[PDB]
């Protein structure tokens, strides 16, 4: 049948195969997540909580789950023309700042840009975590500025409770899909737990997945 | 200034102009009285399973046997497509790649994504492994295409609206092909490696000349971002494919769109593009999970390779024109004849 | 750039202008001639025989 | 009475053509071959074998008047075969349910229902629940359903009787119900934590409800037959608890695969024609 | 790249002995080992083979028991346990790397060899022995097998190697056409399933040496006898 060179060229594919399916096993365990904020959004922040060119990679394990990172900084041109890149990504970290409301509109960029990757049609079934940095800022200038000044016919309280979720409630609009579940989390400077509610987020997605698999969801 | 505006209206104007006066007839219109080739079936030969991601590019080895494969998953695998024999398996520093490229004399491997680097990977080394030979680093955006005139000078194109001639050697940018306004998405060497055509997302393919390192012919007409170009394999027109859902095939001589290829069935993308050996046939994968195979002269559609469960991504035609390669999302690699 | 792109841009059209197109009926005739000539050492268009296949069983 | 052979006959027909499409739906498509669905197809297999190698001795043994003919040993055949597949379907519930509880309180491990634990515990599984039932049938299989006059098939020992319905039902019956149980109380849980419900929650209504309704009123009323000073268990009371024994057989594949996307999609793919 | 290997000694003819052979400066666990052996004047004969991983063990019919290959990865070693020796087993033991894929050459590396004394197939042949040649004009060596070589996949599985006087052997040519790294043009084969020729168009002061025509069609590997050319 297969001559001595043929044979040992069959085993080493073989040897390759066996490799290669080692290494798959080993890396679909890995949850992989993106980072995709806006500017200064507060991205250097979380990236530091959680931890030339080209894209960032930052992994780190946390509770028998290892989080693999991905920002896209870089990359200034076109989005669409890499987004399915990352199509089978677990869910989108959309960090925002909530004090860019006022100065600049920053806001209604940032909306536009929500809109754009949540409607975007390689993300039907992904969530976002979506994450409202930078609260502590917005905790004075909402008392020193109101949000009209952003959001027109807000005919409200200019507090600091409700203003935020005025703000979180039309960040959660813009979701079509009924599959798509945004975690939305206010976050301020530092507080060493931004990890937990991304695992408890990245928990709840997986738990939503295998229930949409088995036919439950 | 207002003067070099309207002055450029006007060249436009005259290059439109210069372009209709030279359109007597179509290829169409000439091409009626050629016999019709006749349905082509093409089967599944082999299919090359081992990726466990979605498969961004191939390339064909000049021997017409070899193709190297990339995917998601950080694996350039270099397969034997007689024997489905997996004849390497690099592991990439990034697993991003959206491009590969086959040395024509098979020594190098070279490949690039979202990393925004090069990296070549010589074959035969006398250690017996295969290691990162250069990282050829400097473009600003994704490297969308790669193809190696030889085993020292290589040419890139990347998202940030640039091709770049690389010396291998040196690892510097030889020559910068810039004027694309759009991401720069595909390549396409002409047979004698003199010009090379390079299609952006602005719906313009731009000739340049590998020599003197500047534009020589602009053709529009493509209302989307072109995604595929290919040469015809004389070496005189090219193809290309878009998100219209159309493949154009432009002559550079007559410098205007030659004849188009669209189905009112067909509404997704184009992602590849390649000519059969004698450039009678044109296929083109699509974003419908198959291939189509038109008639380069009639228009007509002689085929379709059905068969992969995703997008496909990526195809190529061997050198002899024996059989086609297509590699799609699915993770994996049929080989059609 | 305002000016010098503007400068580059009719420059680059300038160049594009002076170039001698031929004929469409020529480059179709020689698009016809190459076709056809190559045709029948085009192993796509007509099924090889499979003496001579190498993708096979 | 022909009646009941002429539907017993339909319900072999709905039986095959209802999973002859559910396997052929998973064999084509690429999408479906998943570990969670391997349980789906050892049902679909469970209810075909049901529907071949056991329903058309239940017509025979109508259209004759429930008067055996054959040899005993096509008794014994035909209780065994039975007996196995009715409990290997439902041990096959039971491993749905627990496949479900893996799927919710255990989910970094099952992933998406791949990789080498999910299949491996997949596949010990199906393995347990065959070989399981091929532990509480095969008794019969070696001449222990002891009888009288040799012209009626049926299982009357009640030393067996009694062992073989807790085992065969009771157990995984009750497994089951808690198992979901718990699935619903987790969910219910981290959906308060959190602060489709509506999916979830009327698929396991629905799945425990065609259980119970299907399997309950036989083996209740059997077990009280074998055991009961003077029961008046009806000839026809005990038909229709057969007929509910096997339309649940011919309603799972309606009930597992009929209401998940990814089958809706294959079936109206395969039914375009 | 080097192997050098150590364990070479006088041995008792009841006694054994472990050759290890160290390789370093290349992917050791990626290649298939040969131990072959050269008796005192005499030609080359295949040993031992051992394929990548340790997956793969073949030995000769003469050493089928008595010796046993072994190969340690982590440490980058062959192991070559010969437990009962005999008045033949003297002979200059070389360590030859091949790795096995498409375009690959195998038999490339030849290890330097450890002198060790104590105190059905194809037959290869050539009938050539001793050739007297000037250096400057063509010289002509002609091998011959006994079982045609052209494999249905369309190769012949020929190796063309060259033995200098006092060096480990070098290989030529392997697939009969296809000259190795580092060798001139000069150096043609050629041939058609038996007859097989190695042209050398202009012979040098180097090509002193002993020419040996090897065949890898099938286990065991039988080398020819071999065409020492000198001046
Ligand atoms: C219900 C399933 C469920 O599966 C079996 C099972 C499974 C597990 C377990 N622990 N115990 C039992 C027990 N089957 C019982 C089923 C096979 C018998 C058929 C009964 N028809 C007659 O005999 C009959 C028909 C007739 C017509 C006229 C006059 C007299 C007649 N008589």
């Amino acid at each position: 049948t297969l001559s001595a060179e043929e044979r040992a060229a069959l085993e080493r594919s073989k040897a390759i195969e066996k490799n290669l399916k080692e290494d798959g096993i080993s890396a679909a365990k890995d949850v992989k997540l993106l980072l995709l904020g806006a500017g200064e959004s507060g991205k250097n922040t979380i990236v530091k909580q959680m931890k030339t060119t080209g894209i960032v990679e930052t992994h780190f394990t946390f509770k028998n789950l290892h989080f693999r990172l991905f920002d896209v900084g870089a990359q200034r041109s076109e989005r669409k023309k890499w987004i399915h890149c990352f199509e089978d990504v677990t869910a989108i970290i959309f960090c925002v700042a909530l004090s860019g409301y006022d100065q600049v509109n920053r806001m209604h960029a940032s909306l536009k840009l929500f809109d754009s990757i949540c409607n975007n049609k390689f993300f039907i079934d992904t969530s976002i975590i979506l994450f409202l940095n930078k609260k502590d800022l917005f905790g004075e200038k909402i008392k020193k500025s109101p949000l009209t000044i952003c959001f027109p016919e807000y005919t409200g309280p200019n507090t600091y409770e409700d203003a935020a979720a005025y703000i979180q409630a039309q960040f959660e609009s813009k979701n079509r899909s009924p599959n798509k579940e945004i975690y939305c989390h206010m976050t301020c400077s530092t507080d060493t737990n931004n990890i937990q509610v991304v695992f408890d987020a990245v928990t709840d997605i997986i738990i939503a997945n295998n229930l949409r698999g088995c036919g439950l969801y | 200034l207002d003067q070099l505006r309207q002055e450029a209206e006007q060249l436009k104007n005259q290059i439109r102009d210069a372009r209709k006066a030279c359109a007597d007839a179509t290829l169409s219109q000439i091409t009626n009285n050629i016999d019709p080739v006749g349905r082509i079936q093409m089967r599944t030969r082999r299919t090359l399973r081992g990726h466990l991601a979605k498969i961004y590019a191939m390339h064909w080895g000049t021997d017409s046997r070899l193709l190297v494969s990339a995917s998601q998953d950080g694996k350039l695998i270099i397969w034997d497509s007689y024997t489905t024999n997996k004849v390497h398996a690099i592991p990439l520093r990034s697993s991003w790649v959206m491009t590969c490229a086959y040395a024509p004399s098979g020594n190098y491997v070279a490949c690039g994504g979202l990393d925004n680097i090069c990296s070549i990977y010589n074959l035969k080394t006398r250690e017996g492994n295969v290691r990162v030979s250069r990282e050829l680093a400097g473009h600003t955006g994704y490297l969308s295409c790669c193809r190696f005139l030889d085993d020292n000078q290589i040419v890139t194109s990347s998202g940030d609206t640039t091709c770049a001639l690389w010396d291998i050697e040196t690892g510097q940018q030889t020559t910068t092909f810039t004027g694309h306004t759009g991401d720069v998405m595909s390549l396409s060497l002409a047979p004698d490696t003199r010009l090379f055509v390079s299609g952006a997302c602005d719906a313009s393919a731009k000739l340049w000349d590998v020599r003197e390192g500047m534009c020589r012919q602009t053709f529009t007409g493509h209302e989307s971002d072109i995604n595929a170009i290919c040469f015809f394999p004389n070496g005189n027109a090219f193809a290309t494919g878009s998100d219209d859902a159309t493949c154009r095939l432009f002559d550079l001589r007559a410098d205007q769109e030659l004849m188009t290829y669209s189905h009112d069935n067909i509404i997704c993308g184009i992602t590849s593009v390649s000519f059969s050996k004698s450039g009678r046939l044109l296929l083109a994968g699509y974003d419908d999970f198959n291939c189509n195979v038109w008639d380069a002269l009639k228009a007509d559609r002689a085929g379709v390779l059905a068969g992969h469960d995703n997008r496909v991504s990526c195809l190529g035609v061997t050198d002899d024109g024996m059989a086609v390669a297509t590699g799609s999302w699915d993770s994996f690699l049929k080989i059609w004849n | 750039a305002s000016i010098a792109q503007a400068r580059k841009l009719v420059e680059q059209l300038k160049m594009e202008a002076n170039i001698d197109r031929i004929k469409v009926s020529k480059a179709a005739a020689d698009l016809m001639a190459y076709c056809e000539a190559h045709a029948k050492e085009d192993p796509l268009l007509t099924p090889v025989p499979a003496s001579e296949n190498p993708f096979r069983e | 009475h022909a009646y009941y052979a002429l539907s017993y006959c339909a319900l072999i027909l709905a039986i095959v053509f209802g999973n002859g499409l559910v396997c052929m739906a998973v064999l084509k498509e690429r999408a479906l071959q998943t570990t969670t669905n391997y349980l789906v197809v050892s049902l679909a297999v469970a209810d075909l074998l049901v529907a071949t190698l056991v329903m058309p001795w239940v017509v025979y043994l109508e259209v004759t008047g429930g008067v055996w003919n054959f040899s005993r040993i096509c008794c014994d055949v035909f209780v065994t075969l039975d007996v196995m597949m009715c409990t290997a379907s439902i041990w096959n519930l039971c491993a749905i349910s627990i496949d479900r509880y893996t799927a919710v309180v255990m989910p970094v491990h099952y992933q998406h229902g791949t990789g080498q634990s999910s299949c491996r515990r997949v596949a010990l599984m199906i393995t347990a629940v065959w070989v399981l039932a091929f532990a509480v049938s095969c008794p019969l299989l070696f001449g222990f359903n002891t009888t009288g006059d040799p012209t009626v098939c049926s299982i009357s020992n009640p030393d067996f009787v009694i062992y073989s319905s807790v085992v065969s039902f009771y157990l995984p019956f009750g497994v089951t119900v808690l198992v979901y149980a718990r699935i619903y109380v987790v969910l219910k849980q981290r959906r308060r934590k959190r602060i489709r419900e509506k999916k979830a929650t009327q698929m396991v209504a629905i799945v425990l409800g065609a259980f119970i309704v299907c399997w309950l009123p036989f083996f209740l009323t059997h077990v009280l037959n074998t055991h009961c000073q003077t029961c008046h268990v009806s000839p026809e009371l005990y038909s229709a608890t057969t007929w509910l024994g096997y339309v649940n057989s011919a309603l799972n594949p309606v009930i597992y695969t009929t209401f998940n996307i990814e089958f809706r999609k294959a079936f109206l793919k395969i039914l375009s024609c | 790249v080097q192997l050098v290997e150590s364990g070479g000694g006088l041995v008792q003819p009841g006694g054994s002995r472990k050759l290890s052979c160290s390789a370093s400066g290349f992917a050791f666990s990626s290649f298939g080992m040969h131990w072959v052996r050269q008796a005192p004047e005499k030609g080359l004969e295949w040993v031992a083979y051992i394929s990548s991983g340790s997956g793969t063990i073949y030995y000769a019919d003469t050493v089928k028991g008595r010796f046993t290959i072994s190969r340690d990865d982590p440490k980058n070693t062959l192991f070559l346990q010969m437990t009962s020796l005999r008045s033949e087993d003297t002979a200059m033991y070389y360590c030859v790397r091949s790795i096995y894929y498409y375009g690959s050459s195998p038999f490339d590396f030849w290890g330097q060899g450890t002198t060790l004394t104590v105190s059905s197939d194809i037959v290869m042949t050539q009938a050539t022995s001793s050739v007297p040649v000037t250096p400057g004009e063509s010289v002509s060596i002609s091998c011959r097998s006994s079982k045609s070589l052209l494999h249905s996949n369309g190769n012949t599985y020929l190796y063309w190697f060259l033995q200098r006087p006092g060096q480990s052997p070098q290989l030529l040519i392997y697939r009969m056409s296809n000259l190795a790294s580092g060798v001139p043009d000069r150096f043609s084969g050629s041939g058609s399933g038996t007859a097989f020729t190695l042209t050398i168009s202009r012979l040098e002061a180097e090509d002193v040496g002993v020419y040996y025509c090897m065949q890898h069609l099938e286990y065991p590997l039988t080398f020819g006898a071999g065409t020492k050319l000198e001046l």
